[PDB]
């Protein structure tokens, strides 16, 4: 569980889990790469136990603009689903507010958790990004949909041993390029 | 092509589960903002750069069933279908070579991955999208030549596309005619080189592992600055508010929260730099893309030494690699 | 005339694409709006304490003795000193973004606007014709004139027509069918033409060259001397 411990004059907030570190009876505490303590020997019993930070990250929202709608998604950037959905029940997630997270509007993306949104199978080009291939927009009643992003069109091209395609018309074609 | 993108929350860096911390921060103003603004900005670049590289292709083409181009054969160059991730073998070959990031994406998930309010966020477009651009590219190329790249595709035999590649260059059709043969056995065995070269030597990617080892680096160092004092008594604040009396540990504080202001603003600062130098590169692969492999440039060295005729890319691990 | 009105057509249409859309000028918008935020947020970090007693300078010289007025105010210009040495340091780096685009700007209206480029699109989408440049507020603006193929027709071709035992090939085009007759054309414009010894040039027998066809390639002089000497 996330708890506050406090283990003799070591102060700190994390999950307390049964360690896999071969402590010698020397060694009471242990610190990673960067000199972060993450294992501790119990005070009583001496069982060593590791410290995995709580859960955190980043928070986006999703919003089609207020002069559409106000309905908005959000993605908990960086963890499991299930973190957050227990983290929900348990009210323990620092933003105070809450989305209704209804069923089969939780969707497991790469980028992280995002609540809100109803993901469909159909794709469609890319209009706000949220990540590894997910996009998400404001479609048909409205309702903001996640999708994974077209990348465009196909067109099988008609190769073959003797044939070549040549133009009989053309265009004159005017385009736009601005630079600071 | 792109850099690892990250964002980086100032106060939990700064002043990680302290209140009376983040509320002596609040008194420096916007340095919070304008990180958080720059490192937006930095990742959103970063998939403005993969998409302007990659995505120039506004329909996704495919080979025929039958892959008869003449005698020329690019089976290390398409899709192979047999895979997941449908990469090429050389794409497979470049991918399994230079993948030694930390992830380098959330995947829904240094021994604490820098879990000190430092994330990275996954591209926009996957590998796969990126393979599938690749794909698109070089069904383009090889099917219709120049014309894919100017206006809708125009189907061409391949040796006439070569034939007039050589007309651009300033050799005559007969030339390639009389060798198709020849030549097609000399571009199967360049190939099969640039397989064995790529395989066989560790260093052929270097310039991606450095731009992958660089942002290791530029992390690692942020998070290592936590553990200095920076003339604190102490570089953890839950000591310094256990241990002192308010009036003392604001002090102590304003010390620590000024040592890791400073080493925010350096680590944005370098990563600026550093994304506008890959934003650079990026605009040369995009060019280099556009002049080559959707045409056929007469500059000279700027697509290989010789005299160019076509270029095929393959997709790597946050870049482009050409084959000219 | 019909290159003529597809040109006034597509200037037409780019001041209307250009009023039409909000988001046109966006790139231009941006850099200003990044210089007003600048200052913005320069000024406004004069309001921050940077941890002392108050922001004001007056209120701390009124407050305190000589001794911590100047603790006070020394970390007054620490804070002040260091904001604005993180905005010269911004406006450096924009800097150098925006003389890259400069140099960019500078190069495209040498390549696309003195001169026609060969360069794939550097100077617009298509086959390069002209442009014309614009001035805007901070930058400028291209109009790219373009040549896009379009209406393709697929026909037969090979890479040589073999005459009297000889590979004939294209001088400057593409030997093309329409499923009974042979004909040259350039390759950017359908445009059949006789296949003749001032078309075509010779190298070689009917043997190597793979995918040659049969037909007869016409000799002009030829042609009139059988009517000359009868
Ligand atoms: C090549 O393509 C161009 C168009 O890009 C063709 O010209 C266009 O031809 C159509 C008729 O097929 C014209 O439409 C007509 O316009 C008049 C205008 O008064 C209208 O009264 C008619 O009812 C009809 O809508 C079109 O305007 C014209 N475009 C231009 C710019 O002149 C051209 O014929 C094509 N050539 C070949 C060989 O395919
Ligand atoms: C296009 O090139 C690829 C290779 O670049 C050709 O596939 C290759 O085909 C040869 C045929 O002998 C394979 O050789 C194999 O060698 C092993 C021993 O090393 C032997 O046990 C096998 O029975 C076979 O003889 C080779 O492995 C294979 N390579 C790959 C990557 O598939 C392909 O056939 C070429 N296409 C055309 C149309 O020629
Ligand atoms: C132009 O250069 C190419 C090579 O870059 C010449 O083709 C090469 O010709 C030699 C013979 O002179 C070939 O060597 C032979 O290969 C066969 C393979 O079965 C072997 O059995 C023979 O004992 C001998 O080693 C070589 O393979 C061939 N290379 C290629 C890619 O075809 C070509 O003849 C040169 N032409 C002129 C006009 O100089
Ligand atoms: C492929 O192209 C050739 C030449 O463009 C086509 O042959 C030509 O077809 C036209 C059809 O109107 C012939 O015109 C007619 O000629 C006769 C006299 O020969 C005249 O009495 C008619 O009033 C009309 O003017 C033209 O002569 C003929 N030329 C040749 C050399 O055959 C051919 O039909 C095309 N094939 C396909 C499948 O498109
Ligand atoms: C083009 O014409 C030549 C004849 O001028 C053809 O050559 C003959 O080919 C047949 C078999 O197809 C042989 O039996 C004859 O002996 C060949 N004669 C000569 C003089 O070579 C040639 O095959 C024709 N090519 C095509 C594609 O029709
Ligand atoms: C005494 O210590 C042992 C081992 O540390 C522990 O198992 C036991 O429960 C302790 N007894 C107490 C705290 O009464
Ligand atoms: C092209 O020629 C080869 C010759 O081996 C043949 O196998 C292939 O099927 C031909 N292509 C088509 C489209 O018929
Ligand atoms: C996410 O949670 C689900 C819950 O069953 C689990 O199966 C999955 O492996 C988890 N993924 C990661 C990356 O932890
Ligand atoms: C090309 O070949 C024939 C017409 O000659 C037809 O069967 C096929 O559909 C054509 N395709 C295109 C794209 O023109």
């Amino acid at each position: 569980k996330c708890v506050n411990f406090n283990f003799n004059g070591l102060t700190g907030t994390g999950v307390l889990t049964k360690s896999n570190k071969k402590f010698l009876p020397f060694q009471q505490f242990g610190r990673d790469i960067v000199d972060t303590t993450d294992a501790v020997r119990d005070p009583q019993t001496l069982e060593i136990l590791d410290i995995t930070p709580c859960s955190f990250g980043g928070v986006s929202v999703i919003t089609p603009g207020t002069n559409t709608s106000n309905q908005v998604a959000v993605l908990y950037q960086g963890v499991n689903c299930t973190e957050v959905s227990v983290a929900i029940h348990a009210d323990q997630l620092t933003p105070t507010w809450r989305v209704y997270s209804t069923g089969s509007n939780v969707f497991q993306t790469r980028a992280g958790c995002l609540i809100g949104a109803e993901y469909v199978n159909n794709s469609y080009e890319c209009d706000i990004p949220i990540g590894a291939g997910i996009c998400a927009s404001y479609q048909t009643s409205q309702s903001i949909i996640a999708y994974t992003m077209s990348l465009g069109a196909e067109n099988s091209v008609a190769y073959s041993n003797n044939s070549i395609a040549i133009p009989t018309n053309f265009t004159i074609s005017v385009t736009t390029e601005i630079l600071p | 092509v792109s850099m690892t993108k990250t964002s980086v929350d100032c106060t939990m860096y700064i002043c990680g589960d302290s209140t009376e911390c983040s509320n002596l921060l609040l008194q420096y103003g916007s340095f919070c903002t304008q990180l958080k603004r720059a490192l937006t900005g930095i990742a959103v670049e970063q998939d403005k750069n993969t998409q302007e590289v990659f995505a120039q292709v506004k329909q996704i083409y495919k080979t025929p069933p039958i892959k008869y181009f003449g005698g020329f054969n690019f089976s290390q160059i398409l899709p192979d279908p047999s895979k997941p991730s449908k990469r090429s073998p050389i794409e497979d070959l470049l991918f399994n070579k230079v993948t030694l990031a930390d992830a380098g994406f959330i995947k829904q998930y240094i021994c604490a991955q820098k879990f000190n309010g430092l994330t990275v966020l996954p591209p926009l477009l996957t590998d796969e999208m990126i393979a599938q651009y690749t794909s698109a590219l070089l069904a383009g190329t090889i099917t219709s030549g120049w014309t894919f790249g100017a206006g809708p595709a125009l189907q061409i035999p391949f040796p006439m596309q070569m034939a007039y590649r050589f007309n651009g260059i300033g050799v005559t059709q007969n030339v390639l005619y009389e060798n198709q043969k020849l030549i097609a056995n000399q571009f199967n065995s360049a190939i099969g080189k640039i397989q064995d070269s790529l395989f066989s030597t560790p260093s052929a990617l270097g310039k991606l592992q450095d731009v992958v080892n660089h942002n290791a680096q530029a992390l690692n160092t942020l998070v290592k600055q936590l553990s200095s004092k920076f003339g604190a008594i102490s570089s953890v604040l839950n000591d310094i508010l256990s241990r002192l009396d308010p009036p003392e540990a604001e002090v102590q504080i304003d010390r620590l929260i000024t040592g890791r202001l400073q080493s925010l603003q350096t680590y944005v600062t370098q990563q600026l730099i550093r994304a506008a130098e890959i934003r650079a590169s990026a605009n040369l692969a995009a060019t280099k893309m556009s002049e080559c492999v959707l045409g056929q440039s007469k500059r000279v060295d700027f697509c290989g030494k010789g005299y160019h005729l076509m270029s095929f890319p393959q997709s790597a691990p946050h870049g482009v690699v050409f084959l000219h | 005339k019909l290159i003529a009105n597809q040109f006034n057509s597509a200037i037409g249409k780019i001041q209307d694409s250009l009023f039409s859309t909000p988001s046109a000028l966006g790139k231009l918008q941006d850099v200003v709006n990044h210089n007003a935020q600048a200052l913005n947020t320069l000024v406004k970090q004069l309001s921050s304490k940077f941890g002392a007693i108050s922001s004001v300078l007056n209120d701390i010289l009124s407050r305190l003795d000589p001794p911590e007025a100047e603790v006070q105010i020394d970390r007054l210009i620490t804070g002040r000193l260091q904001s604005l040495q993180t905005y010269v340091t911004q406006q450096l780096i924009r800097a150098a973004e925006i003389r890259a685009s400069a140099n960019l700007a500078a190069t495209k209206m040498s390549e696309c606007v003195l001169g026609q480029s060969k360069r794939v699109d550097f100077c617009g989408k298509g086959y390069h014709l002209m442009s014309f440049p614009q001035s805007a507020p901070h930058g400028v603006v291209f109009l790219h004139v373009t040549y896009v193929p379009a209406q393709e027709k697929n026909f037969t071709t090979a890479p040589a027509i073999c005459h009297d035992g000889k590979a004939h090939f294209p001088r400057e085009g593409v030997f093309v069918s329409n499923g009974t007759h042979w004909f040259l054309t350039q390759r950017n414009f359908y445009e059949p033409q006789i296949i003749t010894t001032d078309n075509t040039f010779v190298s070689g027998n009917c043997d190597v060259v793979i995918g040659i066809v049969n037909n007869t390639v016409y000799d002009p002089l030829q042609l009139e001397l059988d009517s000359f000497k009868e």
